[PDB]
């Protein structure tokens, strides 16, 4: 159809892969690198596609002249288009730095921390034979996206390559429980393993306490549809659920193996009590999962359990969510680094990426400072203290110099110059 | 028919005036293009500009169309050199580079459209330097003149300067005497003229660089092409001297003293006198024995002689 | 040459009635002769060809009509029907196509230095408009696309498509002006020429849909063009702020104002009445809803012009800043306005800016009320009328309320 803008838009590219047509949605980690790598989404039953790595956000469009004027200071083909990755929060624009593989034209695509200037605007020639300038370039037909402060072109690797735009969220509605925020029950709202999935299969254990909120007590997912997974949730719509943190998927019976294998094994779960009727903090019925009459609460089965099944609905304030995603990426990297150190015995880029991630983390956890008025300071401190509190629970940062020790040991330094990979 | 293409060269209004559709058609023909195609492209570039400088609107359109269709010999310079060794096509590539250079923006930012300027810059590689290296390897000769021009248009200089100087000093040896009679150098001489303008623009390297200046003076005198161009090269040398440096002043000074003695042709003497005046200007505050000997030559020079005489007299003063 | 000669030849209540009779007489003589058939044939031959000769023929055709005259209209319709065509509409279409629109690159080249042609496009659109009028449900219906010809054409649809492009160019030009002090000049003249051509086209479009013919109106409405006028309406507002904002001054302002009035008239004309709640009405309401900010700005501007005038008229205001020979002094006018205590502060500063200083914060002012009150009075009325009618027809929806 036609998009006014101000609504997140997700783009998937395209053609066929390995003699098979395939669609990959562009996405980037952001922290630990702004480079975005397309992720294949071929089978839902086999695996659950991840919407976290592909964002959007449409805010500025007008026409080239307007853009120039602004720089000096319904989407229209063209006009000016701005994309926001919330996820990664920072905007994505063509990056001057040259690509590692090949040489001549193009550059790695990343979103600058600051959206200001010519570097980040792309640049849509809503071009199709049917399409013409001065059009309602609505959903469904590319069109060329060369920048802007370019140069060309995106990309295409893994000529002009056309990407087809998927409307991730049609519109925003309020309560409106929502497709994926994602947020009576004795406070003890449902919980996953506290600390780290020691069970590793996601054990309900159940919960109440600081643990709780508190940490690792959130879920989002839950697409049983590749696109337009927005508009609230229809009762018993049927969606998958992923526990936040190293949650993967949870639906050995109950509890979840890693999301791909785990998803196939427990291919999908639904809840039984576009227009939105679900109410946040309101309903929500009982669960369970379908594919077996089995009903959650207690816990698994019978299906049959005393009355209480009703699940109480959260809320999320987004900063916490961003923090969780960050903890997961940087944390994974730390784990990888530790593994690398272990691999190194040591018998007679990545680092690097870790260093960039570390710098970003330091920047985040940066102190509010005294510059703020008896106001900026008050606001920031509660927030910083809160972020610190949220992290303390996972505490890899802690895993931190724990590794630090491994590094000191290779010390002296590098015993001396490097167990392996010198420059390293 | 181009020729008919030429119909438009000197005029500025006509150039500003030409419609973009025609340019697009020409671009398309070029894209379809192939030595003939290269020639067509060169004609197109001349048409696109003409100087002084280049039309902003025309330049912009041309650059955009070119960026849009790539033609474009696959990609490099080394490959072209290899092809030259095997043997033209290299000439055509050079012409394209020259056209891009002529297309370069000026005088300076800002702004803007230096984007644009940046797209063009990315377009060059490593770059003007690679071109200089290619020129050194070549040291056809007329070819790559644009590359030299492009670097200036395109844009530590001494290090770059060192590579260029080696290629130069040579021409001078080959040029004088029989070689001077030989005309391959004359083609080379024209390039030399272009280089000097570029010339117009650690310490030990500079001093070695100082040797190159002496070599240049030797080329200037002489043998034997005009002349007016020679004068320009000479002014440049004079300008270089003004910019300059005691050691350089020195050995060059002795060679100059010998030249002065020989003089005591006429134009060379005038140039030497100008150089002496420059040295004097540089000498309020300012080997010494050598200078004294040179001066005695002047007293002697006055003696040797005994309007044009008046200018000679001013030089003597 | 002969065609031109013929056109030249064609060239107080009692006088008005007469003059009309005389014109009817010459045109009548030409009509009796079959000239209309000739014009149609010539137009058909062009076969989409673009040439002055085509232009000369168009001029001759405009000359033949002008002020209508039924024998001619009837004859033309009859001839077209008899010929069953032909692809005359095809040629007309090709021409509705290829009309020059203001282009920024061309303008820039001219500035660096004809171009931005041509007036003739205006003349062709004018002929198309002269065709409307009189009012032919049958004629309007044929204009829709006819029945006998194998093709048909969306004619009015085509004109609508063309208007959209013209608005885009005007918008681009305004964006380019940006507001770099102005008025630059030379260009202002080129712009005025462009504005004038567009006005004629707009009027013709209105006349075409002007007849209360259910089919033509319904068709245009479903079509696509809006939109279009929505965007034009938005640009118009910014241009309006700019003039007035400096002493460009009056001529440009007047030209800008006239075009807006014509647009308003066309909009009023489109509804042509309806159900208390009607699809057309809903669509109009929707467009208005879509644009709250632009409309709001225009309304605010009008109120400011009227409000200011009222204030000026007031005795208390005259009293606050006594002067030997006029002016409220910069301070001085600001303070009095503050005193009546009814204005946007940014708005107040803007008003001060609109006022023209004369070597020391001295303003004649009465002149200020007069200009721009006369032009406002002329346009403002049309706007109010449309708004009122719309409000009367569909309450609710409230947003409109």
């Amino acid at each position: 159809q036609f998009l006014r803008t101000d609504d997140e838009v997700v783009l998937q590219c395209s053609a066929t892969v390995l003699k098979e047509q395939l669609k990959l949605c562009l996405a980037a980690e952001g922290f630990g690198n702004r480079l975005c790598f397309l992720e294949p989404t071929s089978n839902a039953q086999n695996v659950p596609p991840d919407l976290a790595i592909c964002c959007f956000t449409l805010e500025q469009s007008l026409s080239v002249r307007a853009l120039q004027e602004m720089l000096a200071n319904t989407l229209l083909y063209g006009h000016a288009i701005l994309l926001r990755h919330a996820h990664s929060r920072m905007y994505l624009s063509c990056l001057t730095t040259s690509r590692s593989m090949t040489d001549k034209l193009a550059f790695d695509v990343g979103l600058q921390e600051d959206a200001t200037g010519e570097a980040c605007w792309w640049t849509m020639h809503p071009a199709s034979k049917q399409r013409s300038e001065g059009e309602k370039v609505r959903v469904g037909d590319d069109l060329i996206l060369v920048s802007v402060s370019s140069e060309r072109y995106l990309h295409l690797s893994t000529m002009q390559t056309l990407w087809n735009m998927n409307p991730i969220c049609s519109c925003c509605e309020e309560g409106y429980v929502t497709g994926g925020h994602v947020l009576g029950h004795m406070d003890e709202c449902l919980t996953i393993s506290a600390a780290d999935s020691d069970d590793q299969r996601r054990l309900v254990y159940y919960e109440g306490g600081a643990v709780c909120t508190h940490a690792r007590s959130l879920w989002r997912l839950e697409p049983l549809r590749i696109s337009w997974s927005g508009s609230h949730l229809r009762w018993g719509q049927p969606l998958r659920i992923r526990h936040v943190t190293t949650g993967r998927y949870l639906a050995q019976g109950l509890v979840v193996v890693d999301a791909c294998k785990a998803h196939t094994k427990a291919t999908s779960f639904c809840f039984r009590v576009g227009p939105p009727e679900i109410k946040y903090g309101e309903s929500l019925c009982f669960v369970q999962h379908v594919a077996s009459g089995l009903w959650l609460t207690y816990a698994i089965l019978h299906q049959e359990g005393h009355m209480d099944d009703a699940l109480f609905l959260t809320r999320c304030q987004q900063e916490e969510s961003q923090a969780a995603r960050m903890i997961h990426s940087t944390a994974g990297l730390y784990n990888q680094f530790i593994k690398g150190l272990d691999s190194f015995s040591g018998k007679p880029l990545p680092i690097e990426a870790v260093i960039l991630s570390l710098q970003d983390l330091i920047g985040y956890f940066e102190p509010p400072s005294e510059e703020l008025q008896h106001e900026e300071k008050q606001s920031k401190l509660r927030s910083l203290r809160n972020r610190q509190s949220l992290f303390q629970e996972e505490g890899m940062l802690s895993l931190v110099l724990n590794c630090i020790d491994r590094l000191n040991v290779y010390t002296t330094a590098a015993h001396f110059a490097e167990y392996a990979g010198e420059e390293a | 028919l181009d020729v008919a293409a030429a119909s438009v060269i000197d005029n500025n209004e006509l150039a500003l005036a030409l419609q973009e559709q025609d340019l697009e058609k020409v671009v398309s023909y070029l894209a379809g293009c192939p030595c003939g195609g290269e020639r067509y492209l060169d004609f197109l570039r001349f048409a696109v500009f003409v100087n002084g400088e280049s039309v902003e609107e025309n330049a912009n359109v041309v650059v955009r169309l070119l960026i849009r269709k790539p033609e474009c010999f696959g990609p490099g310079l080394l490959a072209a050199i290899e092809e030259a060794i095997r043997i033209f096509y290299a000439a055509l590539i050079d012409l394209l580079g020259r056209c891009a250079p002529e297309m370069h923006l000026i005088q300076a930012g800002k702004g803007e459209a230096l984007r644009i300027r940046a797209i063009l810059r990315s377009l060059v590689p490593l770059d003007d330097l690679v071109g200089i290296i290619s020129l050194p390897l070549q040291i056809v000769p007329d070819h790559k003149a644009s590359m030299v021009l492009f670097l200036d248009r395109v844009y530590f200089l001494l290090h770059v300067l060192d590579v260029g100087f080696l290629p130069d000093m040579r021409a001078a040896a080959s040029l004088d005497t029989a070689t001077f009679s030989t005309t391959e150098m004359a083609l080379a001489l024209n390039r030399y003229l272009c280089l000097a303008v570029l010339p117009l623009i650690p310490l030990f390297a500079g001093t070695e660089h100082r040797a190159i200046m002496v070599d240049s003076m030797l080329h200037t005198v002489y043998r034997l092409s005009r002349g007016r161009s020679l004068t320009k090269a000479q002014r440049d040398v004079i300008e270089d001297c003004l910019m300059a440096r005691p050691s350089m002043l020195q050995h060059l000074l002795r060679r100059l003293v010998f030249d002065v003695p020989i003089l005591n042709k006429m134009p060379l003497k005038l140039l030497t006198n100008h150089y002496e005046r420059c040295w004097k200007y540089y000498c309020l505050p300012t080997t010494s024995e050598e200078e004294l000997h040179l001066t005695r030559k002047l007293f002697w020079g006055i003696f040797d002689s005994l309007y044009d005489q008046e200018l000679y007299r001013m030089a003597m003063p | 040459a002969y065609a031109d000669i013929m056109a030249k030849s064609c060239h107080s209540f009692e006088e008005k009635e007469m003059e009309k009779q005389r014109l009817l007489y010459q045109q009548s003589r030409l009509h009796t002769r079959g000239a209309a058939e000739m014009v149609l044939q010539m137009i058909s031959a062009c076969k989409g060809e673009t040439g002055a000769m085509v232009s000369s023929t168009l001029k001759l055709g405009i000359s033949i009509l002008n002020g209508g005259n039924a024998e001619v209209q009837q004859k033309m319709l009859d001839y077209l029907k008899d010929k069953k065509e032909v692809g005359f509409f095809q040629s007309i279409q090709a021409l509705m196509q290829t009309c020059s629109v203001l282009d920024l690159n061309a303008f820039e080249r001219q500035n660096k230095a004809v171009m931005a042609d041509d007036e003739f496009t205006q003349d062709l659109f004018r002929f198309l408009q002269l065709l409307c009028e009189g009012h032919n449900n049958d004629f309007q219906n044929y204009l829709r696309t006819q029945t006998g010809n194998t093709t048909t054409i969306n004619i009015i649809i085509c004109t609508v498509d063309y208007l959209l492009r013209l608005q885009e160019s005007i918008s681009d030009f305004y964006w380019y002006y940006s507001g770099k002090d102005v008025i630059e000049e030379q260009g202002k003249r080129n712009f005025s020429k462009a504005m004038s051509v567009a006005k004629q086209v707009f009027n013709s479009l209105t006349e075409y849909i002007q007849g209360p013919c259910t089919g033509n109106q319904q068709s245009l409405a479903h079509s696509r063009l809006w939109d279009a006028v929505v965007g034009f309406l938005h640009v118009f507002a910014h241009m309006m702020m700019k003039l007035a904002q400096d002493s460009s001054q009056i001529e440009l302002l007047k030209e800008l104002l006239d075009l807006q009035k014509d647009m308003v008239v066309m909009l009023l004309s489109l509804l042509e009445g309806n159900v208390v709640n009607g699809m057309i009405a809903r669509q109009m309401v929707d467009m208005l809803v879509e644009s709250s900010s632009n409309v709001e700005m225009i309304l605010k501007f009008f109120d400011m012009f009227l409000k200011l005038k009222d204030i000026v008229g007031s005795e208390a205001f005259q009293d606050y800043v006594t002067d030997p020979r006029g002016l409220i002094s910069k301070k001085d006018f600001q303070k009095a306005m503050d005193s009546q205590k009814q204005f946007t502060g940014p708005e107040i500063q803007f008003l001060l800016s609109c006022s023209e200083a004369d070597e020391n914060e001295m303003i004649n002012f009465e002149e200020f009320a007069n200009r721009f009150q006369e032009p406002a009075r002329d346009i403002g009325f049309n706007v109010a009328v449309l708004l009122t009618n719309l409000s009367e027809h569909v309450p609710h929806d409230p947003r409109l309320r």
